[PDB]
DNA sequence: ATCAATATCCACCTGCAGATACTACCAAAAGTGTATTTGGAAACTGCTCCATCAAATTAAATGTTCTTAAAGGTCCTTTAAGAACATTTAATTTGATGGAGCAGTTTCCAAATACACTTTTGGTAGTATCTGCAGGTGGATATTGAT
DNA sequence: ATCAATATCCACCTGCAGATACTACCAAAAGTGTATTTGGAAACTGCTCCATCAAATTAAATGTTCTTAAAGGACCTTTAAGAACATTTAATTTGATGGAGCAGTTTCCAAATACACTTTTGGTAGTATCTGCAGGTGGATATTGAT
C-alpha cells in the first residue's frame, strides 16, 4: 500500500502542466458556453471552428495568467492556498473592477 | 489689435457653456473645469473616432458614415450611455437627412 | 442655415466634419457622421454637466469646478469606466476610508 | 447547467499551470464567474464586429479584433 | 495634557486630505526633481510653467492612486500598516514590474 | 549664466509629503521603511513620462518643453491626463 | 476565385533562411509571425501618424518612423532597430 | 524592370509593399520615399531577432522547426521582448516553467 | 540507513500529418519615365514667457521624547483540501450528410468629391466693470479620552 | 454617564482674482450650388465549411473514504511607528529684469503626387513527393517516503 505526501502530486502537475501547451478544458463544454453567451447579443449565430478556437486559446492564457497574480496575492497573505479574497485583489489592482 | 497676428486656438468652449445653460441655467463653470470639459470632447471625439477608423479599415471600407460610427459608439461607450448615444445619435442623423 | 441647426444641436456640426477630414480616419467621410457624432458627444457633455451641476449644488456652490467634475464622475459607474483611464487635474478623490481601518 | 459544464478538474489544470499548489473549495465558483464575465466581455464585442459587417457567422477576425481592443492581443489566427 | 490615540489623528487626515484637492509635494522640491532627471535626456532643457504642472498633477494622481492598492494589500495580509512588499506585490500585480 | 548642477533633488520629496499622499490615498500606518521605496517609484515613474516628453521636444526640434508634450507622453504612457490642452 | 490574401509568410522565411538557414516553421508558429509582424507595423506606423499630426506635418518620412521606434521599442531593441533604420536609408539613397 | 527597392537598401522585406500599405493604411497625407526603407529593415530586425532567439530555443529541444512553443521561450526569456509583447497573447504557446519558492520541498526553501 | 514503490530519463522505433517540392496561370503590384503641384525647411524676427535674482514673509521639515498597540512569533485545535481508488458520465472520434451563408461577381445610382464664388462667425484683442468664493473671523456644537 | 480639552462646525464679512461684458475687426470656415466621379448596395450564385446525425472508442469527472497538515485563533513579547512639541530649514511670495526661443511670416525647390506604359511576382490552384517528430514501448537511474 502507497501513500504520497499532500502536496507532492500538485508540483508533478505543475512542472507537468507548464512544460505542456495543450488547452486543458475539454473542447466541447467550452463551445457550449460560448453559443450560450452569444446567443444573448444576437441569436442563431453560427461560429467559425478557428473563431472558437482563438476565443478558448485566450479565455486560457487569461485564467492562467490571473492563477499566477492569484498565487502571488495568497502568498503574500502568508499563505499557500488560493481563496477568492486573493482572485477578488488581484482583479480589484489589476482594474477590472474599481 | 494685434501684435502680427497669434494665430486661432480653437475649443468646444462655448458649446460645452450653451449645454451647460441647457441643463443648469444657474451655474457657472471656471477655465479650469472648461479645460477638463475641453478635453473630455477631444479625447472621447478621437477615441471614437479611431474607433470608427478601424472599423472601415477591417472591412476593407473607405468611407466613415453614421454606421462606423454608430458601431464604433456601442463598442467604446459602456451599457447605458451607449443605449442612449445611439439614440440620440440616431435622433439626429434622421432629423438632417430629411431636412431640405 | 447651419448643418448644426439642420440637424437640430447645439454642438458644431461643421467643425466636426472637418476634424474627421484632418485627422485622415478614413479615405472618405460620409455626411452622417459628422451629425451621430457631434449628436454623440453633445449628449455626453450634457450628462456630465447635469451631475456635476449637481454637485457644485450639494456643496453650496455655483460655479463648477474640477472637483465636481471628478465627483459627478466617480460615482457614477458608467461615467466612471469610460473615463477609466483618465485623470481630472485638480479633482482629488472621493471620501473613502476601509472599514478594518475606522476604530471599533 | 452549462457554465457547470467547466469541470473542477479542469480548473485545477489551469491553477496547476498557473503555479498554484493548493486551492481552496470555493475557488471554482468565483473561477466560473469570472470567466462568464471575460466571456461576456469578448464575444459582446466579437458579436458586434459580426454583426456590423452584416454577417451571421462570428468569424475569427471578429474574435482576434474584440480580443485587440480588450488589450488582450491574440497572434496565431488573426490572418 | 490631552493625548490623542494613536491613528486618530491619522484618520483626521485622512478626512482632511480626502476632501480637500490642492497639491500635497512643494511647488519647488518636485520641479528641482523634474528638471534633474530631464537632463539625462538633454542638457539645457527649458519647461514650460504649466508643463511642470502637468507632471506633478499625474505623479500626485499616480502616487494616490497607487497607495491605494499597497492599502489593500497590507489589509490584505491582515496588516493596517503598508510595507515596501505591497507596495511591490501591487506594481507587480499592475504589471508594471514583472 | 549659471544652469547649477541639479544632483539627488529626489530627497526633497520629504518624509511629511508622502505621508499627505498615502493619506488622500486613505493609508493610516506607514512602514518607516515605505519613504524610500515610494522615492524608488516615483523617480522610476517621472523618468518615463519625461523620456517620451523630451522625444516629443526633440522630435519637433524645440529647447522648451511644452504641456503638450507631457500630455502626449502620458496619452501614449496610458495614463491620459485632462486640463492641461489637448 | 483569387482574391489575394497576402501575408508576410515568404519574407519571414527569406529571413529565417538569413538567420538559420537549417531550420524550418510550422504554420501554426509561421501565422504567430505573421501577426507579429502585423502587429509592430501597425504600433508604429499608427505611433508615427500620430507625431506628424501633433506637429502639423501631412508627410510621415524617415524621421517621423525613426522617433516612433524610439517611443516604441524599449531602450536596448529601440538602439539596434535605429542603427538599422539608418542603414537601409543610407544604403538605398547610396544606390545608383 | 531594373533593381527592386527592397535589395537597393538589402533588405528582404517588401520594401515596395510596405509603401502601399502606408498610403491605403491612412496614416498621414502624404508618405515620403524612405519612410518604408527604415519601417522594412525595422521590422526585419525584428523578425530576425525573434527567430534567431526562437531558432536556438529549438536546438536545445532537438528539433528542427519551430513551431509555437519555441517563440513563447523566445519572448518570454528576453527581457526586452518580453516587454515589447507583454500585451500579447501567443497561440499554444504555454508558460515559462516557474514555482514561487514558497511551495517548495520541506518549508521556506 | 534499509528498502520497496512509483516516477523520471534515457535510448530507440515508426506511421502520417503536415510540410514541401514542381508546374503554370495571372491579375494585380512594383517600376520607370515624364509632366506638374506643393509642404515645410530657411530665413528672419516680433515679442512671449521662462530663467533668475533679491528681500521679505510664511509655511513646512525635522529631530527629538514618550508610549503603546501594532506586528510577529510560538504553540494550540479545528477541519478543510490532497491523494487515491471504484464508478459513471462525458467527451472525443468517425463517417456520412444536408444546406447555411460567406465570399465573387456584375450591376448601377445615391451620394461622395471636386473647384468656385459667397456669407457667416468664432476667435483675438483691447478696454472696463462686475461677482463667487477663499479665507479669516467668532461663537456654538460635536468628538475624543480620561474619568 | 460626567468632565475638559480640542476639533469641527457654520454664520458672517471683505477683498481680489478671476469671470463676464461691452466693442470692434477678420481670416479661416462653413455655406449654397454648381459638374464629375465612384463607393459599395443589391442581387445573384457557387462551394466552403458549419451543423448535426448515430455509433463505435477513448478519456475524464464525480463520489467516496481515510488523512494530514494547513489555516486561523488566543496569548505573549518585542518594537517600531504615532502623537506632540521645540527648533530650524526651506518654500513661497512679490517684484522687477535679460534674454532664449517659440511661432508668425515670406519664400521656392528637392520631393512629393499624378499618370500612362512596361515588367515583373506572390498568391493560387493542382499535383505529388517528402519527412520531422508524436507517441509508441524498453529498461537503467531517480526520486520519495514506507521503515
Ligand atoms: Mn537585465
Ligand atoms: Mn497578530
Ligand atoms: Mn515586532
Ligand atoms: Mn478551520
Ligand atoms: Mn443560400
Ligand atoms: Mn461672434
Ligand atoms: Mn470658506
Ligand atoms: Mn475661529
Ligand atoms: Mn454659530
Ligand atoms: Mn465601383
Ligand atoms: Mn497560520
Ligand atoms: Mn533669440
Ligand atoms: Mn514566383
Ligand atoms: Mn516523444
Ligand atoms: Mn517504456
Amino acid at each position: 500500500p502507497h501513500r504520497y505526501r499532500p502536496g507532492t502530486v500538485a508540483l508533478r502537475e505543475i512542472r507537468r502542466y507548464q512544460k505542456s501547451t495543450e488547452l486543458l478544458i475539454r473542447k466541447l463544454p467550452f463551445q457550449r458556453l460560448v453559443r450560450e453567451i452569444a446567443q444573448d447579443f444576437k441569436t442563431d449565430l453560427r461560429f467559425q471552428s478557428s473563431a472558437v478556437m482563438a476565443l478558448q486559446e485566450a479565455s486560457e492564457a487569461y485564467l492562467v495568467a490571473l492563477f499566477e497574480d492569484t498565487n502571488l496575492c495568497a502568498i503574500h497573505a502568508k499563505r499557500v492556498t488560493i481563496m477568492p479574497k486573493d482572485i477578488q485583489l488581484a482583479r480589484r489592482i489589476r482594474g477590472e473592477r474599481a | 489689435g494685434k501684435k502680427r497676428r497669434k494665430t486661432r486656438k480653437e475649443s468646444y468652449a462655448i458649446y460645452v457653456y450653451k449645454v451647460l445653460k441647457q441643463v443648469h441655467p444657474d451655474t457657472g463653470i471656471s477655465s479650469k473645469a472648461m479645460s477638463i470639459m475641453n478635453s473630455f470632447v477631444n479625447d472621447v471625439f478621437e477615441r471614437i473616432a479611431g474607433e470608427a477608423s478601424r472599423l472601415a479599415h477591417y472591412n476593407k471600407r473607405s468611407t466613415i458614415t453614421s454606421r462606423e460610427i454608430q458601431t464604433a459608439v456601442r463598442l467604446l461607450l459602456p451599457g447605458e450611455l451607449a443605449k442612449h448615444a445611439v439614440s440620440e445619435g440616431t435622433k439626429a442623423v434622421t432629423k438632417y437627412t430629411s431636412a431640405k | 442655415k447651419t448643418r448644426s441647426s439642420r440637424a437640430g444641436l447645439q454642438f458644431p456640426v461643421g467643425r466636426v466634419h472637418r476634424l474627421l477630414r484632418k485627422g485622415n480616419y478614413a479615405e472618405r467621410v460620409g455626411a452622417g457622421a459628422p451629425v451621430y457624432l457631434a449628436a454623440v458627444l453633445e449628449y455626453l457633455t450634457a450628462e456630465i454637466l447635469e451631475l456635476a451641476g449637481n454637485a457644485a449644488r450639494d456643496n453650496k456652490k455655483t460655479r463648477i469646478i474640477p472637483r465636481h467634475l471628478q465627483l459627478a464622475v466617480r460615482n457614477d459607474e458608467e461615467l466612471n469606466k469610460l473615463l477609466g483611464r483618465v485623470t481630472i487635474a485638480q479633482g482629488g478623490v472621493l471620501p473613502n476610508i476601509q472599514s478594518v481601518l475606522l476604530p471599533k | 447547467d452549462n457554465i457547470q459544464g467547466i469541470t473542477k478538474p479542469a480548473i485545477r489544470r489551469l491553477a496547476r499551470r498557473g503555479g498554484v499548489k493548493r486551492i481552496s473549495g470555493l475557488i471554482y465558483e468565483e473561477t466560473r464567474g469570472v470567466l462568464k464575465v471575460f466571456l461576456e466581455n469578448v464575444i459582446r464585442d466579437a458579436v458586434t464586429y459580426t454583426e456590423h459587417a452584416k454577417r451571421k457567422t462570428v468569424t475569427a477576425m471578429d474574435v482576434v479584433y474584440a480580443l485587440k481592443r480588450q488589450g488582450r492581443t491574440l497572434y496565431g489566427f488573426g490572418g
